[PDB]
C-alpha cells in the first residue's frame, strides 16, 4: 500500500543490502527463509511489512529488491549464504565481466548487454503492487559499475516512471582516504545524472565513519561490516514513519519539500546522533535534549567538511522512540539562542520534526547500543560547497597532463565529455555561492 | 406501546442475522488460509522429489 | 527461546517476533578461515531473543482497500 | 432543527476531530457501540444538531474525514470511540501530499475533492435546516492547507448563505517543525480571508505555555493538546444544543463580533484551567472565572493582546449563575482598562449563559477576542516569506507542476494589506 | 453419452498417446492394469471392473507398437487395438499413401466400426499425427478422407506438428507438408497446429530447464488436450462443448487452424515465489513470447479467441481481464469482430504427472486463437518448396512409388488459395 523498492547497484551497494535486509528482517518477525513463525496462534493487527515485503500464496514473504552487479563473486555469497531462501532467484541479477574502475565500461559498452534484464525485472515488481512512495537506490562513486551503470539506470528510470519519487544514496571519496587513482575522474563525471535525475541524493563519506567509530565507541580497527550497520540504521529511520505510526509522521513526500530550496540544491547531509558504545550507554543519560545538541557538533558529522563555515538552509529531524512534543520545542529554540549556529537570512522557520513511537531496534553482535531514544538529523548546508573544492583540484591536476585517458576514449567515449563535466561542477560552485550572501 | 415493542423485537432479530453473517465470513477466511497452507505443503514435497 | 518469558511485551506483537528460533536462513557460525572476505560480515548472525522489537505499530490498509475498491461515492 | 456538519481535514485535524467526538459523546451520553446509556432526560432532546439516526435506536455522528495517506484512517478506526463513525464517511487518497501545498491544491488532492463533496451533499440533504459547516485543518502542512482550502472555496460557492466556521493551527513564530512553512501558510491566508465567516488562531507555542505554567504538567504529549482545542469547539456551540438564559448561537456570535468583513481572525481561550495541585485552591465564583479569561497566559494565540486594543470580545459562560454577576463583571473590565479598548464602539462585550455545564465542572466559559495584536503574527509570517522569496529558496518543488510564480507575489499583495488594515483601525 | 475416440497415427502420435494415457490414467483412479461416472467418455467398462480405453494405435514400423506392448501399459489395451504394418513408409507420402497403407486400412477401419458401435452417440474423433514423415502424412490423409466420407457430420480433431523454421530433421519435409494439406484440409472438421521450436524456447525460457527431450514436449501436448476435453469429462460452471467452440471458433470454412497457448508453464521454483492471478495469466497468455507456433502476433489480427480456465476462478475476474485485454493499444483485433472472445471455466484443477517438470497451479488457462499471424508461417514452406521443386530434387522416388508431376503443383495452388483467403479476410472494411 505504502511501499518502497530498494534497488542495489555494485559491490558497495550489495553489501549495504546485506546489512539492510538483515536489519529489516529483525525488525519484523521474519526468519531468514520467509516464514512468519506464528504456528496456530491467533493474532490481530498487522501489515507493517507491506512497505518492504510481499505476502505470497504459500505464506512466504519475498522482499521487493533487485540486486545488480557486473561482478559474479559478490552476489554469489548471497546465493550460498544464509539468506539464499529469501530472495527470489531472478532478483539476484549477476553480470558476467566487470567494469574494472571505468565509467566508460559501465555506461557505454558493458551495461548495454544487461540493462534489458533489470528494466524487465523492475517492471515485474512495480506492476505487482498498488502504490509507490519511491525507490531507494544504493551506489558508490569511486567504481565502474557503481557509477557507470548507476548513471545509466537513472537516465532510463526517470523517463518511464517520472512522477514517482526517487532517492539516492552515495559513497563519496575522502580528502585523504582513497582506494583508486580513477577516483576523481569518475566522481566528477557522475554528476551529469545525479543533478538532473535524482530528487534527493544523500551524501556519506567513508572518512568520518572511520573516525566516528574511534571516538564515540571504544572500537579500533573497524572493518567494512561496521560501516554497513550504521547506514542500515539511517534507511531504517527515514522509512520508519511509513510502517510504525507516530504522533508526527513524515512520508517520503513530506520531507522532500521541506529540505531542498531550489531544484539544483539537492545534496543534503545526514547524521545519526545517539551513536554510543554499549558499555558507554550504561553511563550517560542520552536524554531528549542531549541528543539534539549532538547533531550539530563538527566531530559527529558524516562528510569531513567544517560545519562552522557554511550556513544551514534547512533541517529535517527524524526522532524515534519515547519522545514528548513539549521537549522537542524546548530543544529547537535553544539552538536558535546560540549564535555560532548559522541559518540563512531568508529562513526563520528552520526545522521539520518527525516522531515515531517505535524504539530503535538492536542488532545481535552489533556495537550500537539499546537506547530508548534516537534521532537522525537531515540538513542541507552550504558547507558541502567546500567539499567539491578538494575534488575539482584533484581533477584538473589529473587532466592537464592527460593521464589515464586512453582507456575511456577507446570505448565509445569522446573527449568532449571530460571538460563538459568540469564546467558543470564549476557552475554549481556559484549556485552554492549566489544563495549565500544576505540581501 | 404495542407498536414500539414490536419495533424493538424486529430490530433485535435483524441484528442476530447480521451476527450470523459475521461468523460465516470469519469461517470462510480461515478456509482460505488452510487452502494456502496445503499449497505450501505439497510444493515443498515436490522440491524434495 | 521465548521472548515474552525473557522480556515483557505489548501482547499484540506477532508470533514471528515472539519466537526467534524460526529465522533459519542466517549463517551458521563457521569457524574462521584465512580466506575470510570482509563484505560477507553483513548479516553474519541470526537475531536472538534480545534483539526482537518490544512493540510494533504497523499500518494496516485492509479497510482502506475494501472501501476504495471501485470508486468513491457520487450522486447519480 | 438547527444542525451542523463537522468536516475534518488533514492529519492534524484527525487528531483534533477524533478527540472532538470523544468529548461530545461524553456530553450526550453515548457508548462506543453507539447506543444511548445516559442519566438525564433533556440530554438527547437536541441530539440531532450533530448526530443522526439509524436502525434500532443507535446514533451515528456525522462527519467526513479526509486525508491523502491511508494510514490515518486505520488509526481513527482503531481508536477508543472509533467504532461509531460510518465506514462510508471516510475518504482518502493513495499518495501523500509530502508537505507540498501545491501538490495538495493542484495535482495530488484535486482527484479527491470531487469525492468528498459527494459525501457532503449526502449529509447536507438530510437536514431540517443547516446552521453551517465546520472544518478543522492546519496552516503548516500540505494536505490540510491545500485541499482543506479547496474544500472551502467549493463548499462556500455552492452553499453561499451558511455559516462556515474553521479552526486553524497557525504556524509558530520560530519554534517550528517544517522547513517550508511560510510558503504553506502565506498561500492559505490568501484564500482564507475571503471565504470563512469565522476562523480561530491556535498557536502551538501558546498551547505549551498553558501546559507548563497554568496546568503544570510533566510530559505534555499530543493526547491532551487535542483536548484543549476540543473543549473550545464544544464551548462555543453549547448554546445551540442546550437551553438557558441569554442563549447565543453559532451565528449571533458572528454578527456582534466582526466589524469589517476582512477582520475575522480570532483568539480563543478556556476559562477554568486549573492545575491539579490547585484544584483545592481555586474558588468557584464568577469574578474568579473572568480574571482567567483576560489573563495574558490563557491567550491561546501567538501574540499578547496588551499591545493594542480589543475590537470586540465574547464570553460564553456555562452553568448556573446569576446574570447580574455576568453583566457587572464585564463592565469592570472596560473602566479599569480604557486605553486597551476601541473607543468608537461604546460597548465591546457580548455575553451568553447556558444551564448545562461540562462534565466534571460547576461552570466554564469560552473567551473569544478579536484583538488588533493579531497583525503581529501576520508580520512574522510575512517576513519569513520575503526572505525565502528574495532568491527563490525552495520554489522549484512548487512551480514544476503548473503554479506560475506570480501567484506568490499576488499572495503578499493580499497579505501586506491585511497587516495594514489592523493598523488603521488600531487608532 | 458424450464420448470421443482416439486414433494415434505414426511415431509422433504413438508417443503423444503414451504421454496422454499416462496422464488420463493417473487423472482418474485407474491403475495401468485397468483396475480402479466420468470414465464413459473415454473408458469402456467391463463387468469385472477393468477399464479399457477408446484408442487405436497404428504404425507401419513394428517397433513403435511393440514397445507399447513391452512397456508397463500392456494390460490396458485389448491386444488387437495395437495394429502393426510390415514396412515403414520411409518418409514418403506417396509410398505411405499407396504401397503400404492399403494392406491394413481395412483393419483400422473395422476397429473404428467395432469401437464406435460400442457407444451411444459420438461427439468427435481425436487423431494425432505430424507433418514431417511418410505414414504420418499420407496414411493419415487417406484415413481422414475415408472416415469423413464414411461418417459425414461426425466431428474430428486433427492434431498436427508443423515443421519449424530452423528446427528440422528430414529434407523432404516441404514436399510432404505441402502434399498433405491438399486432401487433409477439407475433410477434417477441425485441426490444430504446433511446432517443436516454440516448445523448445518455452522450455528453455519459462521453465528453469535447459536441454529437453520429446518426453517433456509430449507432456505439454497432453496438458493442452486434457484442457480441451476436461469440459466433457468434469462438470463445472461454464462448460463448453466441442460443437460449441467449433461454431464459436471457425469463421470461414477453410480458416480452421487455431493456435494453442497454455499460460502457467512455470517451475515450482518460480511458482512458489510468484503470485498467480487470473488477470496476470490472461495477459501472460497474450504475451508474444509465450505462444506455441513461431508466428509473431504483432503482425497478426485476432479473428477469434477462446479461453479455457481451469481451477479456482470466479467470473468477475475473467470479465475484468477480458476488458483490460481489449483496452490495450498494442494488441491488434479484427475490424469486424466486436465480441472477440469465448470463455470456458472448469471446476477441476490441472492434474500433475509424477516426474514432469511443470508445477501444480491453482489457476490455469489454455488459450486458443484464430489469428492472421499464422499466414506468414506458410510462405517459408512455399519458398522451401520452390527451392526444391525448381531444380526438381527428390521427386523421382515419390513418382516411382506413384504420382504425376502436376499433383505437387495442385498442392501449390491450394496453398496459394489459402494464402489469399488469409490475406483477404484480414483487411479493413
Amino acid at each position: 500500500m505504502r511501499e518502497c523498492i530498494s534497488i542495489h547497484v555494485g559491490q558497495a551497494g550489495v553489501q549495504i543490502g546485506n546489512a539492510c535486509w538483515e536489519l529489516y528482517c529483525l525488525e519484523h518477525g521474519i526468519q531468514p527463509d520467509g516464514q512468519m513463525p506464528s504456528d496456530k496462534t491467533i493474532g490481530g493487527g498487522d501489515d507493517s511489512f507491506n512497505t518492504f515485503f510481499s505476502e505470497t500464496g504459500a505464506g512466504k514473504h519475498v522482499p521487493r529488491a533487485v540486486f545488480v552487479d557486473l561482478e559474479p563473486t559478490v552476489i554469489d555469497e548471497v546465493r550460498t549464504g544464509t539468506y539464499r531462501q529469501l530472495f527470489h532467484p531472478e532478483q539476484l541479477i549477476t553480470g558476467k565481466e566487470d567494469a574494472a574502475n571505468n565509467y566508460a565500461r559501465g555506461h557505454y559498452t558493458i551495461g548495454k548487454e544487461i540493462i534489458d534484464l533489470v528494466l524487465d525485472r523492475i517492471r515485474k515488481l512495480a506492476d505487482q503492487c498498488t502504490g509507490l512512495q519511491g525507490f531507494l537506490v544504493f551506489h558508490s562513486f569511486g567504481g565502474g559499475t557503481g557509477s557507470g551503470f548507476t548513471s545509466l539506470l537513472m537516465e532510463r528510470l526517470s523517463v518511464d516512471y517520472g512522477k514517482k519519487s526517487k532517492l539516492e544514496f552515495s559513497i563519496y571519496p575522502a580528502p585523504q582516504v582513497s582506494t583508486a587513482v580513477v577516483e576523481p575522474y569518475n566522481s566528477i563525471l557522475t554528476t551529469h545524472t545525479t543533478l538532473e535525475h535524482s530528487d534527493c541524493a544523500f551524501m556519506v563519506d567513508n572518512e568520518a565513519i572511520y573516525d566516528i567509530c574511534r571516538r564515540n565507541l571504544d572500537i579500533e580497527r573497524p572493518t567494512y561490516t561496521n560501516l554497513n550497520r550504521l547506514i542500515g540504521q539511517i534507511v531504517s529511520s527515514i522509512t520508519a514513519s511509513l510502517r510504525f505510526d507516530g504522533a508526527l509522521n513524515v512520508d517520503l513526500t513530506e520531507f522532500q519539500t521541506n529540505l531542498v530550496p531550489y531544484p539544483r540544491i539537492h545534496f543534503p547531509l545526514a547524521t545519526y546522533a545517539p551513536v554510543i558504545s554499549a558499555e558507554k550507554a550504561y553511563h550517560e543519560q542520552l536524554s531528549v535534549a542531549e541528543i539534539t545538541n549532538a547533531c550539530f557538533e563538527p566531530a559527529n558529522q558524516m562528510v569531513k567538511c567544517d560545519p562552522r563555515h557554511g550556513k544551514y538552509m534547512a533541517c529535517c529531524l527524524l526522532y524515534r522512540g519515547d519522545v514528548v512534543p513539549k521537549d522537542v520545542n524546548a530543544a529547537i529554540a535553544t539552538i536558535k539562542t546560540k549564535r555560532t549556529i548559522q541559518f540563512v537570512d531568508w529562513c526563520p522557520t528552520g526545522f521539520k520534526v518527525g516522531i515515531n513511537y517505535q524504539p530503535p531496534t538492536v542488532v545481535p553482535g552489533g556495537d550500537l547500543a539499546k537506547v530508548q531514544r534516537a534521532v537522525c538529523m537531515l540538513s542541507n548546508t552550504t558547507a558541502i560547497a567546500e567539499a567539491w573544492a578538494r575534488l575539482d583540484h584533484k581533477f584538473d591536476l589529473m587532466y592537464a597532463k592527460r593521464a589515464f585517458v586512453h582507456w575511456y576514449v577507446g570505448e565509445g567515449m569522446e573527449e568532449g565529455e571530460f571538460s563538459e563535466a568540469r564546467e558543470d561542477m564549476a557552475a554549481l560552485e556559484k549556485d552554492y555561492e549566489e544563495v549565500g550572501v544576505d540581501s | 406501546y404495542e407498536q414500539m415493542k414490536r419495533d424493538a423485537e424486529i430490530e433485535r432479530i435483524m441484528m442476530e442475522e447480521h451476527d450470523r453473517l459475521l461468523k460465516e465470513e470469519s469461517a470462510k477466511q480461515e478456509r482460505r488460509n488452510k487452502e494456502r497452507a496445503q499449497y505450501y505443503l505439497d510444493l515443498e514435497k515436490q522440491l524434495e522429489d | 527461546e521465548k521472548t515474552s518469558d525473557y522480556y515483557r511485551i505489548s501482547e499484540k506483537l506477532p508470533v514471528r517476533f515472539n519466537n526467534p528460533g524460526w529465522f533459519h536462513g542466517y549463517g551458521t557460525k563457521e569457524a574462521v578461515s584465512m580466506y575470510r572476505t570482509s563484505n560477507q560480515t553483513y548479516g553474519s548472525r541470526a537475531p536472538t531473543v534480545h534483539e526482537m522489537p518490544k512493540v510494533f505499530y504497523p499500518s494496516s490498509n485492509k479497510f482502506s482497500r475494501q472501501h476504495a475498491a471501485f470508486g468513491m461515492f457520487q450522486s447519480h | 432543527m438547527r444542525e451542523i456538519v463537522h468536516l475534518q481535514a488533514g492529519q492534524c485535524g484527525n487528531q483534533i476531530g477524533a478527540k472532538f467526538w470523544e468529548v461530545i459523546s461524553d456530553e450526550h451520553g453515548i457508548d462506543p457501540t453507539g447506543t444511548y446509556h445516559g442519566d438525564s432526560d433533556l440530554q438527547l432532546e437536541r441530539i440531532n444538531v450533530y448526530y443522526n439516526e439509524a436502525t434500532g435506536g443507535k446514533y451515528v455522528p456525522r462527519a467526513v474525514l479526509v486525508d491523502l495517506e491511508p494510514g490515518t484512517m486505520d488509526s481513527v478506526r482503531s481508536g477508543p470511540f472509533g467504532q461509531i463513525f460510518r465506514p462510508d464517511n471516510f475518504v482518502f487518497g493513495q499518495s501523500g501530499a509530502g508537505n507540498n501545498w501545491a501538490k495538495g491544491h493542484y495535482t495530488e488532492g484535486a482527484e479527491l475533492v470531487d469525492s468528498v463533496l459527494d459525501v457532503v451533499r449526502k449529509e447536507a440533504e438530510s437536514c431540517d435546516c443547516l446552521q453551517g459547516f465546520q472544518l478543522t485543518h492546519s496552516l503548516g502542512g500540505g494536505t490540510g492547507s491545500g485541499m482543506g482550502t479547496l474544500l472551502i472555496s467549493k463548499i462556500r460557492e455552492e452553499y453561499p448563505d451558511r455559516i462556515m466556521n474553521t479552526f486553524s493551527v497557525v504556524p509558530s513564530p520560530k519554534v517550528s517543525d517544517t522547513v517550508v512553512e511560510p510558503y504553506n501558510a502565506t498561500l492559505s491566508v490568501h484564500q482564507l480571508v475571503e471565504n470563512t465567516d469565522e476562523t480561530y488562531c491556535i498557536d502551538n507555542e501558546a498551547l505549551y505555555d498553558i501546559c507548563f505554567r497554568t496546568l503544570k504538567l510533566t510530559t505534555p504529549t499530543y493526547g491532551d493538546l487535542n483536548h484543549l482545542v476540543s473543549a473550545t469547539m464544544s464551548g462555543v456551540t453549547t448554546c445551540l444544543r442546550f437551553p438557558g438564559q441569554l442563549n447565543a448561537d453559532l451565528r449571533k456570535l458572528a454578527v456582534n463580533m466582526v466589524p469589517f468583513p476582512r477582520l475575522h481572525f480570532f483568539m480563543p481561550g478556556f476559562a477554568p484551567l486549573t492545575s491539579r495541585g490547585s484544584q483545592q485552591y481555586r474558588a468557584l465564583t464568577v469574578p474568579e472565572l473572568t480574571q482567567q479569561m483576560f489573563d495574558a497566559k490563557n491567550m491561546m494565540a501567538a501574540c499578547d493582546p496588551r499591545h493594542g486594543r480589543y475590537l470586540t470580545v465574547a464570553a460564553v459562560f456555562r452553568g448556573r449563575m446569576s446574570m447580574k454577576e455576568v453583566d457587572e463583571q464585564m463592565l469592570n473590565v472596560q473602566n479599569k482598562n480604557s486605553s486597551y479598548f476601541v473607543e468608537w464602539i461604546p460597548n465591546n462585550v457580548k455575553t451568553a449563559v447556558c444551564d448545562i455545564p461540562p462534565r466534571g465542572l460547576k461552570m466554564s466559559a469560552t473567551f473569544i477576542g478579536n484583538s488588533t495584536a493579531i497583525q503581529e503574527l501576520f508580520k512574522r509570517i510575512s517576513e519569513q516569506f520575503t526572505a525565502m522569496f528574495r532568491r527563490k529558496a525552495f520554489l522549484h518543488w512548487y512551480t514544476g507542476e503548473g503554479m506560475d510564480e506570480m501567484e506568490f507575489t499576488e499572495a503578499e499583495s493580499n497579505m501586506n494589506d491585511l497587516v495594514s488594515e489592523y493598523q488603521q483601525y488600531q487608532d
